[PDB]
């Protein structure tokens, strides 16, 4: 029990691709 | 055309897809160097006559 909020955790690099100053979805 | 580059990749990254998902920089698997990629040449021909 004792559930906890996870605000903005759990994000990783999906691909081995270099990107600079660009917004990608 | 393969040329030298100044961009610094992350240690785990291999190539770049910055604009329009087009490859323009590729890490060399042997020397661990980043090389820029650019198409060599293309264009039209115009003739000027009096
Ligand atoms: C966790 O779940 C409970 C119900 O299962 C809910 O009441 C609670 O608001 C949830 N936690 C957060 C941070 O929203
Ligand atoms: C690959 O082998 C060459 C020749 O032995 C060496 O100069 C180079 O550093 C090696 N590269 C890696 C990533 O081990």
């Amino acid at each position: 029990p004792a559930y906890t909020n996870s605000f903005t955790r759990g994000v990783y690099y999906p691909d081995k691709v270099f990107r600079s100053s660009v917004l990608h979805s | 055309v393969l040329t030298e580059s100044n961009k610094k990749f992350l240690p785990f990254q291999q190539f770049g897809r910055d604009i329009a998902d087009t490859t323009d920089a590729v890490r060399d698997p042997q020397t661990l160097e980043i090389l820029d990629i650019t198409p060599c040449s293309f264009g039209g021909v115009s003739v000027i006559t009096p």
